[PDB]
């Protein structure tokens, strides 16, 4: 470090102090074949640094640094940025990159008109020596990877022959031919037109599939990455060449036994069954259901799959006892082909790779035995259901017995293959033939190797699911299929939970999910282990947060939310479903696990919403005596307030503050001031999303409904906040402003009715205090008066402005039909929703006329 | 011998008949593509994918269709992993990711 100070900010000094004089003065020493290669590349890499930044805005401001200055100096670096380019003999080059970086800020801006002209030319001169060609397609390669193809579309073939050039067979240098290979890579985007005429493209397809015969396996593979990315753009145009050239190619680098070779052939199907899964898509969603396709597939995959598979399942052979994960190697990329050509072909796959799999089940050989369970695997999602539930019955005892298995590889494909048919086809588990030999194949495994226990978990969780929705999925039934081993699977799941190695292969977590879903997913006979089971859970994920959430990875911390998040949803559940005096007994503990759940957790997160949603739940099981969590929710209720980043989380506790309005009524008035000020404060912060300002208004009803007069302090800033918001003016002609005016107005609307009817009072007749929103009247009649001429309104609109104009005439009596007669409009809009589908609308609008009739029969 | 008790669409198998059922438990709906998801956890990952229709993790490119996506990751290097922002799961390809995060996290690798 001693000689870096010296170098990695006396270079700093001058790049702020003078960057013209400094990136001049750097790209002489690039120019110069004399200095050492290493200052040579820092210069360069000073260049670079300074132009361009993964940080798209910090390169968005590097290149607007770049354009400012004085162009006679960045004519002077370009001049010897581009004069290197075949002098460097080391390493891909320097400034083939500083090329890229001024090129990327200028190009736009039509302000280096010479450079392609210029590159094009460097590697079509047949005096031009290997490196000059080869550091020229570098940068072009750069070029067109950090650069917008709209951008160069003008340019396109002349960049199209300078990269076809360096891919000829004639070339003789195999460096120039990956340089151009690479290129062509990112070049692709651009040739669109050239692709469409079928002679060009001709060309361009030879020259590619040339390339990938070349006895250089980085032209190879590099050619081959071609193949991949030209399916993807021109899928339309390779029925000409998939036939005579493409499959050849190929399935012949499928089976090479270099692996980087193999893994572009297996990538290229793997790619095909993406296309013509989206297609097996856009041919049956709007298509038919509208007119029909709108590119069609040409069954590429299913065309090839009886030579695709035996190569496949070969590959299944070719593994290692060990690998660690994620390891890419051709068998794991065997495999996930081979899953992704059974639901892309479906049944077609099935016939292919299923007399493998009874030919090798039981082979000595244990890469042949694994292969065999684990194309079974691979196959299981695709295929009819109906196909497929009487093949899994040949090999369940079989699976069963591979749990058992001497080699480690083939007990943990076979786990992933059982738990793969308790998610998909758990018709072989919850069956009365196989399902208690399962289950004690299941509870063994939660004590095997962490990488097969997690499978277990994973089988566990989906077979809960599968024995809850099968008879007899509200309401709870009285038992299922798990009843009689629920205790047991709990807490072997929980001693899964203590494992020492519990961190490897996320079994810890895995366990905790499989328990929070058996929890949810049980009988009603279940709930006294239920109810015990999820106090078990809330005391240890509380000491995994105690105890390890200073130490948890970003990954973990994921997981840990994740799992948090899950245990509201579990506590939600369990609250809603069991005996209301058990659900007291336990809603202490809930509560704490909640609350500890807000903004402590999580710097990567957070789990707020879901949390304030469990108060919710408890709020609305409890109702009054949640008066008891209301002096230490407070603090947490007052964060999810002020939460304005996350909106939804604001949302979530706007709503939560109705809720209690509802649940405590005026036992909330000690909590009233400041939950007032933070709404308030929200309604005067431009920094807050238009969504939670509705709900903001709305709640101002709720807490006048519930506090009655004890609102008075807050009357005058309320009313006048609602004066300006039912003033507010959008364009017609922006739909989304509109949702938006009808959402604000409807909040409006149910705001002033709750301070009508709060300040009434239940009894009659109405409470004086009610006479301080008089004043307000006519323009709360002149707001619907507006509403009601726009044609634009929603019949929620409608109805909330008509309960309020019911309310309004059982408060303030005679006038408020003087008020509305003058404006005919509003009985208009009183009919219109008279005259609804929507039952809320119909039912105000009835309830306001006949209100209205009262007072000019009381005239 | 199955039914939904949301809607009463008979099924044949319980795998199907699982998966029909959790589409009526799902509450937690996107903005940017309206997809939904049974926690706000999972919504919130989902949104997390979104620079923006389509976008590459990598470098945050945004495409017109998935094709040109598929090929834009063709250029990218190592990777490998594509890892769920909800549950911490890595996957070979986006699809295969995509596929696991719509459907409210399901499925295990290998
Ligand atoms: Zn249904
Ligand atoms: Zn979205
Ligand atoms: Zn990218
Ligand atoms: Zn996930």
């Amino acid at each position: 470090r001693l000689e870096l100070e010296a170098a990695q900010k006396f270079l700093e000094r001058a790049a702020v102090e003078n960057l013209p004089t400094f990136l001049v003065e750097l790209s002489r020493v690039l120019a110069n074949p004399g200095n050492s290669q290493v200052a040579r590349v820092a210069a360069g890499l000073q260049i670079k640094n300074s132009l361009t930044s993964k940080d798209p805005d910090i390169k968005a401001q590097y290149q607007q640094r770049w354009l400012a200055i004085d162009a006679n100096a960045r004519r002077e670096v370009k001049n010897y940025v581009l004069q290197t380019l075949g002098t460097e003999t080391y390493r891909p080059s320097s400034a083939s990159q500083c090329v890229a970086g001024i090129a990327c800020a200028e190009i736009p801006v039509n302000q280096w008109p010479e450079l392609i002209p210029q590159l094009v030319a460097n590697v079509t001169n047949p005096n031009s020596t290997e490196h000059m060609k080869e550091s020229t397609l570098e940068a072009i390669g750069y070029i067109c990877q950090d650069i917008d193809p709209e951008q160069l579309q003008d340019k396109s073939n002349e960049i199209l022959t300078a990269i076809i050039q360096g891919m000829r067979k004639e070339e003789p240098s195999n460096n120039v031919k990956l340089a151009a290979t690479n290129a062509l890579l990112n070049s692709l985007e651009f040739t669109k037109a050239n692709f469409d005429k079928e002679s060009e493209r001709h060309f361009i397809m030879q020259v590619v599939c040339e390339a990938t015969q070349c006895p250089d396996t980085r032209v190879r593979v590099a050619a081959l990455q071609n193949l991949v990315k030209i399916m993807s753009l021109y899928y339309q145009y390779m029925e000409t060449y998939m036939g005579p050239a493409l499959f050849a190619i190929t399935i012949e680098a499928m089976k090479s036994d270099i692996d980087e070779v193999a893994l572009q052939g297996i990538e290229f199907w793997s790619n095909v069954c993406d296309e013509e899964m989206d297609l097996a898509i856009e041919a049956s969603e709007a298509a038919e259901q509208g007119r029909p396709p709108e590119h069609t597939s040409k069954f590429y995959a299913k065309g090839a799959l009886q030579y695709l598979v035996p190569i496949l399942t070969q590959t299944l052979t070719k593994q290692d006892e060990n690998d660690d994960d994620d390891d890419w190697n051709p068998c794991k990329a065997a495999g996930v082909c081979l899953m992704l050509l059974a639901t892309c072909c479906e049944d077609d796959i099935v016939p292919h790779v299923l007399p493998f799999i009874k030919e090798h089940i039981k082979n000595p050989d244990w890469r042949y035995r694994d292969a065999a369970v684990m194309a079974f695997g691979c196959i299981l999602e695709g295929p009819e259901p109906s196909q497929l539930k009487p093949l899994v019955i040949q090999a369940m005892p079989t699976l069963i017995e591979l749990m058992k298995d001497p080699s480690v590889v083939v007990r943990d494909t076979a786990a992933w293959t059982v738990g793969r048919i308790c998610e998909l086809l758990p018709e072989a588990a919850i069956n009365d033939v196989y399902l208690a030999p399962l289950l004690q194949c299941l509870i063994e495994g939660l004590s095997a190797e962490p990488r097969v226990a997690s499978n277990v978990c994973w089988a566990f969780s989906s077979l809960a699911e599968a024995a809850y929705e099968a008879a007899d999925d509200q309401e709870e039934p009285a038992t299922y299929c798990l009843s009689s081993s629920f205790e047991l699977i709990v807490q072997k799941l929980l001693e899964t939970t203590d494992r020492p190695d519990g961190h490897q292969n996320n079994l810890r977590s895995s366990a905790y999910e499989s328990l929070m879903e058996i929890v949810k997913n049980s009988a009603k006979d279940c709930y006294p282990a239920v109810q015990k089971t999820t106090l078990v859970i809330m005391e240890r994920l509380q000491q995994v947060l105690q105890m390890e959430s200073h130490i948890q990875s970003t990954s973990d911390r994921i997981q840990f939310n994740d799992l948090q998040s899950l245990l509201c949803a579990t506590l939600q559940n369990v609250l809603r479903k069991v005996q209301h005096q058990d659900a007291l007994q336990i809603s202490d503990v809930v509560m704490a696990s909640l609350l500890r759940m807000f903004q402590s957790t999580a710097g990567s997160g957070g789990v707020q919403e879901d949390a304030l949603m469990a108060v919710s739940t408890l709020v609305e099981v409890l109702g009054g005596e949640f008066l008891k969590y209301m002096e230490a929710f407070k603090p947490f209720l007052g964060i999810g307030l002020k939460n304005y980043a996350e909106y939804q989380v604001c949302l979530a506790a706007v709503g939560l503050v109705g809720d209690l309005c509802r649940a405590l009524q005026s036992n909330i008035i000690p909590f009233c001031d400041e939950v007032m000020q933070l709404l308030l404060e929200n309604l005067g912060n431009e920094n807050v999303h238009r969504s939670v300002k509705p709900q903001i208004l709305s709640v101002f009803g709720d807490i006048a409904l519930a506090i009655g007069g004890e609102f008075k302090k807050y009357l005058e800033v309320v009313l006048n906040t609602l004066q300006q918001a039912s003033q507010a003016q959008v364009d017609k002609s922006d739909y989304d402003m509109v949702d938006y005016l009808n959402e604000l107005r409807e909040s409006c609307l149910e705001a002033y009715t709750g301070i009508v009817q709060g300040l009434k009072g239940d009894q009659e007749n109405v409470h004086p205090d009610v006479m301080l929103v008089q004043p307000r009247v006519e323009f709360i009649l002149s707001f619907i008066d507006h509403i009601a001429g726009d044609e634009d309104h929603t019949d929620g609109v409608v109805a909330c402005a008509a309960g309020l104009i019911g309310d309004l005439c059982t408060a303030f009596g005679k006038d408020v039909l003087k008020l509305v007669e003058a404006r005919p409009m509003i009985h208009e809009l009183l009919t219109e929703g008279r005259r609804s589908k929507t039952n809320k609308a119909k039912t105000l609008a009835t309830w306001a006329t006949k209100e209205l009739r009262k007072l000019k029969n009381q005239a | 011998a199955f039914n939904c008790k949301y809607c009463n669409k008979e099924y044949l198998s319980l795998g199907a008949l699982k998966m029909h059922i959790r589409s009526h438990t799902l509450p937690c709906v996107c903005g940017t593509c309206g997809k939904a998801f049974s926690r706000p956890w999972l919504l919130q990952g989902h949104v997390r994918t979104h620079t923006g229709p389509f976008s590459c993790p990598h470098c945050s490119r945004a495409f017109a269709d998935r094709s040109n996506l598929r090929a834009h990751l063709q250029t990218h290097s190592d990777v490998k992993k594509y890892q769920c922002q909800a549950c911490a799961r890595t996957f070979s390809r986006m699809s295969l990711l995509h596929k696991h995060q719509e459907s409210g996290c399901s499925g295990c690798p290998r």
